[PDB]
């Protein structure tokens, strides 16, 4: 299994970007297999 | 080495598939755990082994222990630095919600983007990097929130 990095770009913010997506503020639980779930 | 965000792909007998996406920083390679499993990495002619990592945490760091230490301020909007499968890597804008856990608060992002998007930066408006995309949950209307996963520079 040939694993291989390729570079895909320059790490920089955006100016004037789009602007996207809820704030949600979830309760949760994270496990020792590093999962994250929510709590009921 | 060169500093900057990379694909991480495997090749089997024909053609490639991207498994996920990492950041270079300082000589050190950052991605999660879960993309790589900690198997090494074929850079150009070289190749980067893995130096730290934590699987409750879902990180892992190549060359060098990791490196990214800044974090999210808990007000300001963020960028997902996205970089999907078969398409260019694109900055998407958002105000992060809250992971709440028994051990503190965790800013989290309500992105959406396929499974080897994982590893993508989330930038502040410096630039540096907070956190990497793809550790997360689906809620109740089958979205899915990704905690803003940061490790500590020892
Ligand atoms: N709407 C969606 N389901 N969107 C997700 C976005 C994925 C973004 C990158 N992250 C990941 O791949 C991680 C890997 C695993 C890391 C584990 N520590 N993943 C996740 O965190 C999520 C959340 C999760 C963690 N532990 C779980 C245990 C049970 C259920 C969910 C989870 N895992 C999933 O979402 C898995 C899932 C569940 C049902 C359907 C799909 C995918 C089909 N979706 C895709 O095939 C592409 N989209 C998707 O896969």
């Amino acid at each position: 299994v040939d694993m291989y990095i390729e570079r895909a770009g320059d790490i920089t913010w955006e100016k004037d970007a789009e602007v996207t997506g809820n704030s949600p503020r979830l309760d949760v639980a994270l496990d020792e297999s590093g999962d994250f779930s929510l709590v009921e | 080495t060169t500093d900057g965000v990379y694909r991480v792909m495997t090749r089997r007998l024909l053609g490639s598939t991207q498994v996920g996406v990492g950041v270079m920083q300082e000589g050190v390679f950052h991605t999660m755990w879960h993309v790589t499993k900690g198997a090494a990495l074929r850079s150009g002619e070289g190749r980067l082994d893995p130096y730290w990592g934590d699987v409750k945490q879902d990180l892992v760091s190549y060359c060098g222990p990791w490196k990214l230490d800044a974090a999210w301020d808990g007000l300001s909007e963020v960028q997902l630095l996205a970089v999907p499968p078969g398409e260019r890597a694109k900055n998407i804008q958002t105000l992060p919600g809250i992971f709440k856990t028994k051990d503190g608060d965790i800013g989290a992002v309500a992105l959406d983007y396929p499974a080897g998007t994982s590893g993508s930066p989330i930038l502040d408006k410096c630039g540096r990097v907070i956190g990497l995309y793809g550790n997360g949950v689906v809620i109740k209307n089958g979205s899915y929130v990704s905690a803003i996963t940061q490790g500590k520079r020892e």
